[PDB]
RNA sequence: CGGGGCAGAAAAUUGGAC
RNA sequence: GGACUUAAUGUCACGGUACCCAAUUUUCUGCCCCGGA
């Protein structure tokens, strides 16, 4: 009708105009809500009608519906499958319409092939191999080889070739246009061609321009893709390759989002987990020196610790946020802005002080842990300060697990009567890892730091038993520390007053001789102390003790808070508020499993209050793995408050606590306590 | 070897799926999803047919797991013979894996034993473990199996073997709910069979080891649930819908070709509620008829459905039918109209997910839990009752959508709202909404918990879901079986103040009092605190209110019940095992428990007494009691109320326009609907003054739409994304027994503005309660507010509530001439101190009053020349007219820039103003209510008799009045448009060109859209598609000497009229040749004496009936009402307080008998009043004079600006208002020449018949026929004599 | 020589959010 | 007695609240004068 072609060409502009990038997404949405909606209402007033040329428009506008719908999810979005889905059955019945146009077919046919290769890039039982190839063959039989003007016929070109069909007749003017970027290049060269000199050079001009895109964008997911098909090839550009992406990676996510933030992308562990196998194979080599090994083992490291120090949270969480007046008002909300116009663009148009690794004191032994996920492999590097080298190994994980879920598993329901359980976890520790108990890995007399890996945080490392007819404890012929990361490590000189400190808030009085003595500081608030209490305390202390609760929180590290007589102080106002405990030693009451959440898979990068701590200037805290009585907790108070020049490790032996084989619950009430913190 | 047939009995429904391959079953979510329900496969293809078993491993899984819990519980022994931990794993290498790999724990103990077990000999555990037999995971021979499990049948015993799906079972959706925001997603749905008729199972089980025997019994005996259900184990037409339809049919084309569509609402889904009436109404055609013309009036019942009306109709189709039953007649042809009517008529986020089953290396693993050796275990049972207080609501989808078996599309969303009722049409409370429920108030009470993930490799370990898996309930059914009510529900512009596009639906509700069985078990070592919090929560007691919400639409407060009759007792599973067993655990005997004796109880259950009470558990201290709020108050309404209810207007047999709205409420006792109704207000209407306040006190109401907005409103009341932190109740009526005649009968009329007379089709009447100001009505109510308010939105609320109080926002409909205004309100003691002290704090100040100086009676000081005709003739010889013209115009002003009504304008005011009125002559307003007052139609019939207009015995006068004589007032004064017309009208003589409408002038027509823009005075009191903004009260009487009492026959304060009757536009218009003069106003005169002294033989066989008598007032009487406006500009106030009062000398005209000189009085401003809104929430004050003078120079200089002329100045000049000619005119038919020493009575009267008259006297020939004729009258000279007021009629 | 009119009309019956 | 209709050393589906947002209301004086077989 007359009326079809003026809505049409009306609605048409507000579709067109979508190749703006200025727009803000929050307007984006809304706009192109608008103009499907005028679009739509055509269908439910003209069923079973329509020019069929506004057909084509219903899936096309449809397609870029699903570029704002994306977001506000966990792992997978259920409305973006859904939108492809829709805007292939809109598509279907236009081209099943009798037009037979030329120019017509060939647009319904390219928005078609598009959509589908987008829905076999996020699903791929419901749109197989063949399928997409064949429907790439039928736009190809059309005519939809106009590579100078849209850069569609470029995509459609490259998925083809990347399937195994040859393309020889259009390899000219797919690298002359000037609407393909540099993977593009590199792909076409590799894989027609079968060169190798021109797609080192492009994808080298692709990983250094992509220092400047953020992670929301899907060139990283190209790029990855691309390596990992590379691999699959068995060829030899993936080594250098991998190791480049992840430089850049590397490079890129230094933004200093609240000092610890991230985004939370599908890949990013996959590319971590390539670049250290490439760096261990290209270091598996005989070279006739040993230094080139030693920075290959030294890069591994490095590796490692730039993986282990922050953590990923999602949308739902960083939404969901507590607030405070001088970060989360600001940095979340301009990071929140910075990752979504990141991942709105790519869519639209196409174009203190970290330490040395080196750097321990005398006597001191290094391990850094690591699990493979790519391979299902372990690994363990150690570094010796007096002999200036550095080791490896490997092991196996897929047992340890089980073992650990069943102590889990036992200890909440009977909590000091799953203390036989602990026994065969320590045993199973002590036999999956030989290498601990070998006086060529670890020499015998000397200090050790744990920096563990995801689900081996909550290990009782210091409790190991040696594999043999009576074999010992680790902690008997060593002093252990612990550690979440290398990067929380910072020079420190102790220059502190000597005042004691006191806070307690419990629920009966299972402290009597506590909060009694004479020895403790007259800004104790031992009768319900609370939030604000604890920012009374600024003449930096040698002791601390804080007795009170602790709540957990599932989702939100930065929401779980420290149980006080008030609405209680969180992570987020733990770090925001208390500024007068640097140089300190802290001890908590027992706590560690009331705030950290149970895990069910093999992974977990939540963080306690004692990294909290930690940040805040404390130079080391003392608490309990699991919970026990107040008499345990009451002894070691005392015993601190008594001196503070003698180690942990030698009450803990002195207690009798290395008689797990006559009584297991001596064992589980001795072995719970680890100390956390670097001396340096 | 041995062969034991066994059956299975359900008691609550249980879940069915199809029946797929093994290796067909992945390409299907829905049979992956339900691998532990019973099977059905069809035959035949393209058929509805089919049978239903249960397979025996299912089975089999069950009474292992049995087993293990049996031996677990026992120290891994069983009467006497220990067993081993047998094995539960098996190797992907040298083998293959199971059909299912469990993902769950095992409970495991001590070997203590010496033999391995091995194909010589094996314990019963590895015996009824198919470990060392023959068969492997191939069936081959079926002999092979030591022991074997057959499928299950269901037993169709009577006859029809072959059964159709749609008989057994039916569709319903299930969903999520997200604790943080309260809505929901992920939905799904299932299959629901019913177990009263077909839910016993029978199958066959061989045994052929006689060392399991006993095990094996016990087993079969100790299984408590399966397919979702409550199990118990023992040991041996189309012509009906398709005629309907048709006529659904028929009825919608002859209401379109009628071109009345969108009154198929009104036909369909309102007759439906005939259900709840019987066949009486219909069989003895008892509905309330149309009268119309007092001969064939519709009323709804007299349509065009090709054959005869719809009242020769149902009435012969009943007597047709007789065969489906009165309610369902009604319940399907109700249902088939509006699903018509709707298809007639008529993007993303569906959402639909199932849990998928994971796959994956490393992904399966093997966990033990060992309990403790010496430990306890019990059984706890609760029973009690389920009571409602408030009508509930239990969501299902549409019956065509519901069909179990069947199904390019978009959303499309029906309106009907139905509700869940079983086979039986009973109530019914699913278990998963009792289980959703609890679950979301134990996490609260817990304070942590996790949001359920469907994945689910490892199950979750936090606190909740540790209690969750102990806990059991049961499906509920009631013993009421009577159809429910329905609730209609409307949605109001903010700009127009009425209702919106797209905004009607309904709801279905059931009765309030109706009672529920509860059972719920729990097993474990320890009984837990947390639920002795939520069960002490939601009980009620001495007090307490019972906190249980279930359901939907909480917002509203549907859905809170109580619970009562607590009993709970306890098993002892480590001695008690046996009893527990052979009893089996009273599994579909608990209504006999919940009313049984101590004495009577089985060996084994023992009540349990320990209980604790309140205010001794830490939780329901901390974490429930502080979660919602309770604030209660009372509200007095000094006038009539009236919440308008159409359907049963028209469906009772009082044949009244509009009626009140009222309840239906069961009574526990003696199990019956009470009879008599309740009166109340619906708690929507509550919810949404309060909102409509707080959101014009932020002025968030203005923003366009909230699709991902937060404002203040969308924070307080919640929106699309977040439910409401704020829940309303019911107001409901106390002190109904005080009043002997709770409802009074008024009406209403619309007047003519050019004739003077009762326009056509304008009558009505309404049915609202009685209220007075000296007995005025109570209603109570309550709402609730959650934890967590900030000062600020306390104080809003508080706000608000003062809001309410002052009388801002009246309740119910026809608010503007003086329904539900509010006198004030009484908080209740027992709300919270801050509320009380916020409340106290908040209340109106002392007003900025003006000590004395200039704050007394406002009078005007004006004087108008008047008419010097009467005044040079003191002898009271000439004649004149009882009515004469006006006219003006026509160049009307329009406004295309209206104010809107969601905001309070900085620089407008608002007030109100309060005024006393005085009258001049007799006074008459006549009660309709009762045509037969004074009891005087016995020997004199048809006599109508009224008498004056009260309410509780106090004489008033209705708003209406006031509010019309001001309106008209108002537009002779500002030339506005004819608000009132009779657009279509014939003239004959003794054959005219056009009708009425077409000689009026095309400007003056009334305004009907907002468009084109608004005169002042549609502007200023409201249109159609404009709330007007002005509102005016009742009148009360204050002192005065008595009635007119007189000395005759008749009671003394009585009288007689004369005859009054048919006004007749054919008089100013000859012949076609002329325009309409104008409005038409009457004059002030004291011709009343000659009533009443021709009375006494003014009866006496002169007018036979068509006379009345009434009751009359005498001079000297005072009453006084209440003005109320808000967003006012100041020329406008200036011109209402102007009307109101023109000054001196003038008067206005009320009542009936005017053109006989009745009803004259006088108003005079006793105050004014006006409150400022600021940011600083400023308070009332009294305004001086100085200011009040202001206001109306500055309407004066509007109204001369408005004139056009431009040689007069502007300025500061006195207000002369004789200058203007129309308002001169106007203000010369006002004029009271009687009023101070200055009598000069004229002489104005009708002229009298010809020759044969009673009171015609000789003389000067006033009858009709001198002046009829063109002879001594021209038609010019007669129009000139009618356009000019006070023009003697005596020459 | 005669004579009663009106006992309702006009609009909104679903929109979105998931 | 049996297929239609199960597979066996492994079934947490009592693992999921049909859930969230909307004022049956806007406008209208129980009034009154000339006639036509
Ligand atoms: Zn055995
Ligand atoms: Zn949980
Ligand atoms: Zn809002
Ligand atoms: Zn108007």
């Amino acid at each position: 009708p007359t009326r079809e072609d003026i809505d049409r060409k009306e609605a048409e502009r507000l579709l067109d105009e979508a190749f703006n990038p200025r727009t803000k997404p929050v307007d984006r949405k809304k706009i192109i809500n608008s103009a499907l909606k005028i679009l739509i209402g055509l269908y439910k007033e003209k069923k079973d009608d329509l020019t069929s040329a506004s057909f084509i428009s219903i899936a096309r506008a449809y397609y870029l519906v699903s570029i704002t719908i994306l977001p506000k999810g966990t792992t997978i979005p259920e409305k973006k499958k859904e939108a492809l889905r829709k805007g292939i059955e809109f598509i279907d019945r236009a081209i099943n319409k009798f037009n037979g146009s030329i120019l017509d077919s060939q647009r319904a046919f390219r928005i078609k092939s598009v959509l589908s290769i987008e829905f076999n890039r996020i699903d791929r039982e419901k749109c197989d191999n063949i399928k997409l190839k064949n429907l790439l063959n039928e736009a190809v039989d059309k005519g939809c080889t106009d590579f100078d003007t849209y850069e569609w016929d470029i995509q459609i070109a490259i998925r083809l070739c990347e399937l195994g069909v040859d393309m020889e007749g259009h390899f000219d003017n797919l690298i002359k246009s000037n609407k393909a970027n540099d993977l593009q290049k590199a792909k076409a060269y590799y894989f027609i061609k079968k060169d190798d000199h021109k797609a080192k050079e492009h994808m080298d001009k692709c990983t250094a321009s992509l220092k400047y895109t953020p992670c929301s964008h899907r060139l990283w997911d190209e790029t990855v893709g691309f390596i990992e098909r590379l691999k699959g090839d068995s060829s030899t550009l993936w080594r250098d390759f991998a190791i480049k992406t992840y430089r850049s990676c590397r490079v890129q996510e230094k933004e200093t989002g609240t000092l610890r933030l991230r985004w939370y992308w599908s890949r990013h562990r996959v590319l971590y987990d390539m670049a250290f196998l490439a760096v261990k194979e290209q270091a598996d080599d005989e070279e006739p020196d040993v230094n080139v090994k030693q920075a290959k083992i030294k890069k591994l490291a490095e590796i490692s610790d730039s993986l282990k120090s922050r953590f990923s949270l999602r949308l739902s969480d960083m939404e969901k946020m507590p607030k405070s007046d001088d970060e989360s008002n600001h940095e979340f909300k301009k990071f929140l802005d910075k990752c979504v116009t990141a991942y709105q663009d790519g869519y639209v148009i196409n174009r203190a002080k970290l330490l040395e690794l080196t750097q321990v004191p005398e006597g001191w032994v290094v391990v850094h842990f690591y699990l493979n996920k790519l391979e299902g492999m372990g690994n363990a590097i150690v570094f010796d300060k007096c002999a200036n080298s550095w080791q490896y190994k490997e092991f196996q994980y897929k047992e340890l697990f089980e073992v650990f879920l069943t102590w889990q598993a036992n200890y909440n329901l009977y909590k000091e009567n799953a203390a036989e359980h602990l026994v065969t976890l320590c045993k199973k520790i002590g036999e999956t890892m030989p290498f601990l108990f070998c006086d060529n890995f670890i020499p015998n007399g000397k200090d050790v730091l744990f920096v563990p890996h995801d689900f081996l945080h909550r290990l009782p490392l210091h409790g190991s038993i040696e594999n043999k007819t009576n074999g010992k404890l680790f902690l008997e012929n060593h002093s252990c520390c612990y550690l979440p990361a290398w990067s929380f490590a910072s020079e420190k000189e102790a220059s502190t007053s000597d005042e004691y400190v006191l806070l307690k808030n419990f629920d009966q009085g299972h402290f009597e001789t506590l909060q009694n003595n004479q020895i403790w500081g007259t800004q104790s608030v031992k009768d319900g102390a609370s939030s604000d209490d604890l920012e009374n305390i600024r003449n930096n202390p040698r002791l601390l003790t804080i007795l009170c609760h602790g709540e957990a929180n599932m989702s939100n590290p930065f929401r779980s808070m420290l149980k006080l007589a008030n609405g209680g102080i969180t992570y987020l106002e733990i770090l925001n508020s208390v500024k007068g405990l640097k140089g300190s030693q802290v001890i908590l009451g027992a706590c560690e499993t009331d705030l950290v959440p149970p895990l069910s898979d093999v992974m977990d990068e939540h963080y306690s209050v004692a990294t909290a701590l930690l940040l805040i200037g404390a130079a080391g805290v003392v608490g309990t793995m699991w919970k026990v009585r107040s008499n345990k907790t009451k002894s070691l108070i005392e015993w601190k408050l008594e001196n503070i020049e003698y180690k942990l490790n030698e009450w803990q032996k002195e207690t009798g606590g290395a008689a797990y084989k006559d009584h297991p619950p001596t064992f589980y009430r001795s072995i719970a306590f680890r100390s956390i913190g670097f001396p340096l | 070897d041995m062969n034991i047939t066994v059956e299975l009995t359900f008691f609550e429904p249980y879940r069915l799926v199809e029946w797929f391959d093994w290796d067909a079953r992945k390409k299907s979510h829905s049979a992956m999803r339900g691998q532990a329900f019973a099977q059905w496969t069809w035959k035949g293809k393209g058929r509805t047919a089919g049978k239903s078993f249960i397979t025996g491993t299912l089975v089999r899984s069950a009474v292992i797991k049995a087993v293990e819990e049996l031996l677990s519980l026992n120290n891994g022994k069983w009467e006497g013979v220990p067993c081993c931990n047998g094995s539960f794993q098996t190797d992907e290498s040298k083998g293959k894996k199971p059909s299912f790999l469990r993902k769950r724990h095992t409970l495991q103990w001590q070997a203590n034993n010496k033999n391995i077990c091995d194909k010589e000999e094996a314990c019963p555990f590895c015996i009824l473990l198919g470990r060392f037999d023959n068969a492997g995971k191939v069936h081959e021979r079926n002999k092979d199996y030591d022991i074997h499990f057959s499928n299950f049948d269901l037993d169709h015993k009577q006859e029809k073997n072959d059964l159709r799906l749609v008989d057994i079972a039916s569709g319903r959706i299930l969903n999520r709910v997200d604790f943080d925001t309260g809505k929901a997603k992920d939905y799904f749905r299932t299959w629901e069979a019913d177990y009263e008729t077909y839910g016993t199972y029978t199958g066959r089980i061989t045994l052929r080891n006689e060392h399991a025997k006993k095990l094996l019994l016990a087993s079969l005996g100790f299984v408590d649930k399966l397919c979702g259900a409550l199990c118990r184990i023992e040991v041996i037409s189309e012509d009906h819908n398709d005629e309907l339809r048709k006529q659904a049919e028929v009825i919608v084309e002859a209401f379109k070709q009628n071109d009345k569509l969108e009154k198929i609402r009104i036909l369909a889904d309102a007759i439906r509620t005939l259900r709840l009436h019987g066949e009486g109404v219909i069989e003895k055609d008892e509905l309330p008829d149309g009268k119309e013309e007092r001969d064939k009036g519709h009323h709804l019942w007299d349509i065009k459905v090709q054959g005869t009306a719809l009242r020769t109709k149902l009435k012969e189709l009943w007597q047709s039918n007789k065969d489906i039953g009165w309610r369902k007649f009604t319940e399907m042809l109700g249902s088939n109209l509006y699903l018509i009517y709707k298809k007639e008529t008529g993007i993303l986020g569906d959402t639909e997910y199932y849990s998928k089953a994971h796959d994956s290396e490393g992904s399966d693993l093997f966990i033990p839990v060992t309990p403790p050796e010496g430990i306890e275990t019990k059984e706890w049972i609760i029973v009690g009752r389920l009571k409602a207080a408030t009508p509930f609501y239990f969501g299902v989808q549409q019956p065509s959508d519901s069909i179990p078996g069947k199904e390019s599309l978009v959303i499309n969303e029906h309106t009907s709202f139905n509700i869940l009722l079983d086979k039986e049409n009973r109530y019914r409370i699913p278990r998963s909404a009792l289980r959703g429920a609890l679950r979301r108030d134990l996490r609260t009470a817990f304070g942590s918990g996790c949001n359920v993930s469907l994945g689910g490799q490892i199950l979750c370990n936090c606190k909740v879901c540790i209690e969750m898996r102990r806990i059991t309930l049961k499906d509920s059914v009631s013993d009421f079986s009577e159809p429910p009510e329905i609730r209609y529900r409307i949605a109001k512009n903010p700009g127009t103040a009425t209702v919106e596009d797209g905004s009607l639906f309904d709801i279905e509700v059931g009765p309030e009092g109706l009672t529920f069985p509860f059972v719920l078990r729990y097993r474990g070592h320890k009984f837990p605190e947390q639920l002795s919090s939520v069960i002490r929560y939601w009980e009620e007691n001495d007090g307490k209110n019972g906190m249980a919400w279930l359901g939907g639409l909480d917002s509203t407060g549907k859905g809170r019940f109580a619970l009562k009759d607590i009993k709970i007792f306890e098993w002892d599973l480590n001695q008690k095992i046996n009893e527990y067993i052979k009893e089996r655990g009273m599994r579909g005997k608990e209504k006999e428990l919940l009313e049984m004796g101590e004495s009577s109880l089985p060996d084994g259950l023992i009540p349990y007494k320990f209980f604790e009470e309140r205010e001794c558990l830490f939780p329901y201290k901390e974490n429930l009691k502080p979660q919602w709020s309770e604030v209660q108050y009372t509200i007095e309404v000094g006038s009539p109320l009236l919440t308008a209810d159409t359907i049963s207007a028209l469906t009772e047999p009082g044949n009244r326009d509009a009626i009140a709205y009222k309840k239906r409420v069961y009574n526990d006792g003696n199990n019956a609907i009470e009879p008599e109704p309740r009166f109340a207000v619906k708690s929507e209407t509550h919810r949404g003054i309060f909102r409509t306040a707080v959101g014009r006190r932020t002025g968030d109401l203005g923003k366009e739409d909230h699709e991902d907005c937060t404002c203040d409103m969308c924070i307080i009341f919640g929106n699309e994304h977040e439910s409401s932190k704020i829940r309303f109740e019911d107001l409901e009526l106390i002190n109904g027994n005080e009043f002997e005649k709770l409802e009074k009968h008024i009406d209403h009329v619309a007047i003519d503005r050019f004739t003077g007379g009762a326009l056509d089709k304008a009558k009505f009447d309404t049915y609202p309660l009685a209220g007075s100001p000296k007995k005025p009505l109570k209603l109570k109510g309550r709402f609730w507010i959650k934890k967590g308010f900030s000062g600020d939105h306390k104080l809003l609320i508080t706000t608000a509530l003062s809001d309410i109080r002052d009388g801002l926002y009246p309740l119910g409909s026809k608010g503007g001439v003086g329904y539900g205004w509010v006198a004030g309100i009484s908080i209740d003691d027992n709300v919270p101190d801050d509320f009380k002290e916020m409340i106290n704090k908040t209340e109106m100040p002392l007003p900025e009053e003006v000590e004395e100086s200039n704050n007394g009676p406002i009078n005007n000081d004006y004087v108008h020349p008047g008419h010097q005709s009467p005044k040079q003739d003191h002898k009271n010889k000439n004649i004149y007219y009882p009515h004469y013209f006006l006219d003006s115009g026509s160049k009307v002003y329009r406004e295309k820039d209206i104010i809107t009504h969601e905001e309070f304008t900085e620089e407008l005011l608002s007030g109100k103003i309060n005024c006393k009125l005085e009258t001049l002559t007799p006074l008459i307003i006549p009660d309709t209510s009762d045509e037969n007052g004074l009891k005087l139609q016995g020997n004199k019939p048809g006599h109508k008799n009224y008498k004056f207009f009260n309410i509780n015995g106090e004489l008033m006068i209705p708003g209406s009045e006031l509010r019309g004589m001001l309106r008209t007032h108002f537009e002779a004064l500002t030339k506005s448009c004819f608000a009132i017309f009779g657009e279509d009208s014939t003239l004959s003589w003794r054959c005219a060109s056009k009708t009425l409408g077409g000689k009026l002038d095309k400007a003056l027509h009334p305004c009907t859209g907002l468009s084109d823009g608004l005169c002042p005075g549609c502007h200023l009191f409201g249109t159609t598609d404009y709330k007007g903004r002005v509102k005016f009260g009742f009148a009360k009487y204050e002192n005065g000497p008595e009635w007119l009492i007189t000395r005759g026959n008749n009671p003394e304060r009585s009288l007689t009229l004369g005859v009054l009757e048919s006004p007749r536009p054919a008089f100013s218009i000859p012949d076609d040749e002329s325009e309409i003069p104008g409005r038409k106003f009457y004059l002030h005169h004291n011709g009343w004496r000659i009533i009443r002294q021709k009375q006494l033989e003014i009866r006496e066989t002169v007018q036979p009936e068509r006379n009345v008598t009434t009751e009359v007032m005498d001079k000297g009487n005072v009453f006084s009402f209440d003005v109320r406006f808000e967003n006012l500009r100041e020329w406008e106030l200036g011109l209402l307080l102007q009307s109101l009062d023109p000054g001196k000398n003038i008067a206005h005209k009320l009542g009936k008998g005017k053109p006989y000189g009745f009803g004259s009085v006088k108003i005079k401003i006793d105050s004014l009043h006006t409150f400022k809104i600021n940011s600083n929430n400023d308070k009332i004050k009294r305004v001086p004079q100085s200011d009040i003078r202001e206001y109306i120079n500055k309407g004066y200089q509007k109204l001369i600006e408005w004139s056009g002329n431009n040689s007069i100045q502007k300025g500061n000049v006195l207000p002369q208002w004789h200058v203007i000619p129309h308002i001169d005119k106007l203000y010369k038919l006002l004029w009271v020449p009687f009023l101070n020493d200055s009598k000069l009575e004229p002489d104005v009267r009708y002229p009298v018949l010809n020759e044969e008259s009673k009171g015609y006297i000789e003389g000067s020939d006033y009858t009709y026929k001198k002046l009829g004729d063109k002879d001594n009258l021209p038609y010019k000279t007669r129009v000139k004599g009618l356009t000019t007021p006070w023009s003697p009629w005596n020459p």
